[PDB]
C-alpha cells in the first residue's frame, strides 16, 4: 500500500490568483501519475470553490481557526496507516517528479527533502545522503559539525543558492514521534530531530537535492505552460502570454510577458504590457503598461499609463500617468 | 522626607 | 480584597530578593523561566497588614519586620508584636516588571491592580534604554494611584546619582508619572522600613472603585495538575490566584465569557446561551472567604472543564455578569496614536526611530486585545483612523489596554496603543 498524500494549506492563497491560485500543477502532476484515493487538509471561504477546479479527486479537509503545522497532521491521524507524501504551496513544479520518490524507495528511507530550481545545506559525495540546514539568522551562532558524522562520513558539499520546496517524502515513524510528540512543532524546522547518529517500533535519515511568500510570488509568472483556448483575434503583437476562453479579444495593441484570464474586457486600444492580468480587468482607450499584477474585478480606460504599478483587487482608477513607485490598487 | 538626608548624614560614613 | 499595590520596575536591577525583602512571598511556578535579572512574572505576595502605633509595615508574621537583601550593613526598626495579628485593609503587593516580552504578563495584570509603584534601576547605562517603555503600555487603561517608587543609590556613582532621576522623569512624556511623588526604596540595603515601607500603603487609599457592580473580570490564571497517569476527582475550573477589577463575587455569583470557542456557523458571535458559572471557592489569600471584595485579589476557584485550563491560553479573558454591556461587531475600530521612538535599545543614531509604519493592505498586523495578539489579512486601511482586522468574534468589554506589535527581528515592537469608544 502508498495509497495517500496531503499537502498543507499555509507554509511553515486567498487573494494570490495567477490564473488560478496556487494549486495549478501540483495536482497535475501529483495526479497525472496516480493518486487519485488522496486527503487534501484544508481551513473557511477557500473551501468552497471545488466545481471548476475539474479534478478527478478531491477531500478537502478543514480545521480550527488559529492553529500551526504538525497539529495538521496530528488531526488527521486517526485515518493513515501506510505510505504518505505531503506537500507545500511554495513549488512551481519544473521536474519529472519520479525521480524522488523512487530514491526514497531507493533507501528504503524514511525522509527526503527537494533542494533544487543564508542558505546553506549539506549531502555526500553521492549526492544523497544528508546532515542538516543552515538559515541566515537562527544561527547567529557559527556552525557545529558532531563528531562522529563526520569521523565516518568524509566530505560535506555546502550548497549556496538553490530553493526549498518543502517536500517530505515520509513515512509512519516520524508522525507517530509526532503524534506522541505533540508539542514539537515547526515541520520546517523540525530538522534537528533527525539523528542520522545518536527508537519506538536500523534507522534511515536522508534526502536528495518556487514562490516569494509573503502572499504574492508574482515575479515567477513568467513560466510556459506543459492562449491556445481562446476566442482568436490573431491581430495583436503579442509574445510570451497566455488567456483563457470567454475573453474579449480586440484589436490595437502590442504584448509582451503578459497574462489574462477567463471573461476580461480587452477590447479597445492598449499598448504592450510587461504585466500579468488576473480575470475581470477592463482595459479601455489606449493604455501603455509596465510592471502591474492586476487580480480579479479590475477596470479602467481613457488614459491609463501604469509605470510600475501592481494591483489587487477592486480597481477604481482611469487616469494616472504613473511614476515607478508602486502603490495599493 | 527625612531619609536621604538621613543616609547621607548617618551610612554614607562608612559607604562608598 | 480591597486594594491591590503594584510595583512596576524595568530593566536591570534586580526584582527577586527585594521582592523577597518588604513583601514575603515570591513568586514560583512550573517551567518557569524567573528572571535573568528582574522577572518576567507577576511577582506576587500574600499580606495581611496591622499598625499598632508603629510605622513599619509588616507582614501577616507577627513577630519581625526586616528582609534580606544585603549581606552587611542592616539597619532596622520598631517591628511591633505578637498576639494574634490583625488587619487594617485587605491589601497585598504585586509587581508587573518591564522587559518587552511579558506583553501577557504585562498587560493581563496591570489594569486589574489597583496601586502602582513606578521603579528606576540601577544596574544600566548612562543613556536610558527602556525607561519610557514599560509604564506607557499602562497609559491607555488609566491606573490612578501611581508613585515613583526610588530604588537604587547604592552602587551609582556620583556622575549619574541625584539630577538624572528628574530627567528620567522628564523623559517619560508617554508614561503618567507627572502626578507620580517620591516615596524611595533601597533594592539592597533596605534602609529604615518604618517610613521607606509605609507610605506605599499608608499614604495610597482606597482607589475609585465601584462595590456591587457587575464582575466584569478579565482573568489572570487557569491552571491545573493533571499530568499523564494523574488522580480520578480532579473536577475543578479555573485554579487561579485571580485579581479582580470590578463587582462583589460572592457565593452564587453570576459571570459569563459569552463567546469562549464561537458558535456554530462561526461567522456571528452570539447566540443567546449565558454561560452558568457559580464560583465557590475562593481563597483570600491564606484563607476562605466566599465573599470576594473588588480590586484586591482573590485565589478564584470557578467550575468549567478541567481539560481547557492546562495550559493558560485565556491570557485576559471577559468574564463578565448578566446585562450583556459589551458590543456585537467584528470590525473594530480604535482612537490611537504612535510611540515617538523606537526604543528598547540604547544608541546615539537616531535612525531606526525614523518613522512609524502604518496600517497596508496584503500585510499583517497584531494587537494585544486586553492581553489578546489576534489577526489576519487587510483590504483597504486609512491613514489615520486604527481599524484592526481580526478573526475572532469576541464580545469583550473595552479593549482600553492594546499594544500594537509589529516585527522587526525574532521579537516584535511597540508602535501603537488605543481607546476603544
Amino acid at each position: 500500500m502508498e495509497f495517500q498524500a496531503v499537502v498543507m494549506a499555509v507554509g511553515g492563497p486567498l487573494l494570490p490568483v495567477g490564473n488560478k491560485p496556487l494549486i495549478w500543477y501540483p495536482l497535475n502532476l501529483l495526479e497525472r501519475v496516480g493518486f487519485e484515493e488522496v486527503i487534501v487538509v484544508t481551513t473557511k471561504a477557500l473551501c468552497a470553490e471545488f466545481k471548476m477546479k475539474m479534478k478527478p479527486d478531491i477531500v478537502c479537509i478543514p480545521d480550527d481557526a488559529d492553529m500551526g503545522t504538525a497539529d495538521s497532521l496530528r488531526y488527521i491521524y486517526p485515518k493513515l496507516k501506510t505510505d504518505v507524501l505531503v506537500l507545500s504551496c511554495d513549488l512551481i513544479t519544473d521536474v519529472a517528479l519520479h525521480e524522488v520518490v523512487d530514491l526514497f524507495r531507493a533507501y528504503d528511507a524514511s525522509l527526503a527533502m527537494l533542494m533544487r530550481k543564508r542558505d546553506f545545506i549539506g549531502v555526500d559525495s553521492t549526492g544523497k545522503r544528508l546532515l542538516f540546514m543552515a538559515n541566515e539568522a537562527d544561527l547567529d551562532e557559527e556552525l557545529v559539525i558532531k563528531g562522529s558524522i563526520l569521523q565516518k562520513h568524509p566530505r560535506i558539499r555546502f550548497h549556496t543558492g538553490l530553493v526549498d520546496a518543502h517536500l517530505y517524502c515520509l513515512k509512519k515513524y516520524i508522525v507517530d514521534f509526532l503524534m506522541e510528540n505533540g508539542s514539537i512543532t515547526s515541520i520546517r524546522s523540525e530538522l534537528i530531530p533527525y539523528l542520522v547518529r545518536k527508537s519506538s517500533q536500523s534507522l534511515d535519515i536522508y534526502s536528495f537535492i518556487a514562490p516569494y511568500d509573503a502572499c504574492w510570488n508574482a515575479c515567477r509568472g513568467d513560466r510556459w505552460e506543459d492562449s491556445s483556448a481562446q476566442i482568436v483575434s490573431k491581430h495583436l503583437v503579442g509574445v510570451d502570454s497566455l488567456i483563457g476562453p470567454e475573453t474579449q479579444i480586440g484589436e490595437k495593441s502590442s504584448i509582451k510577458r503578459s497574462v489574462i484570464g477567463s471573461s476580461c474586457l480587452i477590447k479597445d486600444r492598449v499598448t504592450i504590457t510587461n504585466c500579468l492580468l488576473m480575470n475581470s480587468v477592463t482595459v479601455e482607450e489606449g493604455s501603455n503598461i509596465q510592471g502591474s499584477v492586476i487580480c480579479n474585478n479590475a477596470v479602467i480606460e481613457k488614459g491609463a499609463d501604469i509605470k510600475d504599478c501592481l494591483i489587487g483587487s477592486g480597481q477604481r482608477i482611469e487616469a494616472k500617468a504613473k511614476r515607478v513607485n508602486e502603490v495599493i490598487v | 522626607d527625612y531619609t536621604y538626608e538621613e543616609l547621607l548624614n548617618r551610612v554614607f560614613n562608612i559607604m562608598r | 480584597a480591597t486594594i491591590n499595590i503594584g510595583t512596576i520596575g524595568h530593566v536591570a536591577h534586580g526584582k527577586s530578593t527585594v521582592v523577597k525583602a518588604i513583601s514575603g512571598v515570591h513568586t514560583v511556578r512550573f517551567k518557569n523561566e524567573l528572571e535573568r535579572n528582574i522577572t518576567i512574572k507577576l511577582g506576587y505576595a500574600n499580606a495581611k497588614i496591622y499598625k499598632l502605633d508603629d510605622p513599619s509595615c509588616p507582614r501577616p508574621e507577627c513577630y519581625r519586620s526586616c528582609g534580606s537583601s544585603t549581606p552587611d550593613e542592616f539597619p532596622t526598626d520598631i517591628p511591633g508584636t505578637k498576639g494574634n495579628f490583625k488587619l487594617v485593609r485587605h491589601v497585598s503587593f504585586v509587581d508587573c516588571p518591564g522587559h518587552d516580552i511579558l506583553m501577557a504578563t504585562m498587560l493581563n495584570g496591570a489594569a486589574v491592580m489597583d496601586a502602582a509603584l513606578l521603579l528606576i534601576a540601577g544596574n544600566e547605562s548612562c543613556p536610558q534604554p527602556q525607561t519610557s517603555e514599560h509604564l506607557a503600555a499602562i497609559e491607555i487603561m488609566k491606573l490612578k494611584h501611581i508613585l515613583i517608587l526610588q530604588n537604587k543609590i547604592d552602587l551609582v556613582k556620583e556622575s549619574q546619582a541625584k539630577e538624572q532621576y528628574e530627567q528620567i522623569l522628564a523623559f517619560v512624556q508617554g508614561t503618567v508619572a507627572e502626578g507620580a511623588p517620591i516615596i524611595p526604596i533601597s533594592a539592597q540595603l533596605k534602609y529604615n522600613i518604618e517610613v521607606v515601607c509605609e507610605y506605599i500603603v499608608k499614604k495610597i487609599p482606597v482607589p475609585p472603585r465601584d462595590f456591587t457592580s457587575e464582575p466584569r473580570l478579565i482573568v489572570i490564571r487557569s491552571f491545573d495538575v493533571n499530568k499523564p497517569g494523574c488522580e480520578v476527582d480532579d473536577l475543578k475550573g479555573g485554579v487561579a490566584g485571580g485579581s479582580i477589577l470590578k463587582g462583589v463575587l460572592k457565593v452564587g455569583q453570576e459571570i459569563e465569557v459569552r463567546p469562549g470557542i464561537v458558535s456554530k456557523d462561526s461567522e456571528g458571535k452570539l447566540m443567546c446561551k449565558p454561560i452558568f458559572s457559580k464560583i465557590v471557592s475562593l481563597f483570600a489569600e491564606h484563607n476562605d472567604l466566599q465573599y470576594a471584595a473588588p480590586g484586591g485579589l482573590i485565589g478564584v476557584g470557578t467550575k468549567i472543564d478541567p481539560t481547557l485550563c492546562r495550559a493558560d491560553r485565556m491570557v485576559g479573558q471577559v468574564l463578565g455578569a448578566v446585562g450583556a454591556l459589551p458590543e456585537i461587531f467584528t470590525e473594530l475600530e480604535i482612537s490611537y496614536f504612535l510611540l515617538r521612538r523606537l526604543l528598547g535599545v540604547r544608541t546615539e543614531g537616531d535612525k531606526k526611530a525614523a518613522k512609524v509604519q502604518k496600517l497596508s493592505k496584503n500585510e499583517v498586523l497584531m494587537v494585544n486585545i486586553g492581553s489578546l495578539s489576534t489577526g489576519g489579512r487587510v483590504s483597504a486601511v486609512k491613514a489615520d483612523l486604527g481599524k484592526i482586522v481580526l478573526t475572532n468574534p469576541v464580545c469583550t468589554e473595552v479593549g482600553e489596554k492594546i499594544a500594537l506589535s509589529r516585527r522587526v527581528e525574532k521579537h516584535w515592537r511597540l508602535i501603537g496603543w488605543g481607546q476603544i469608544r
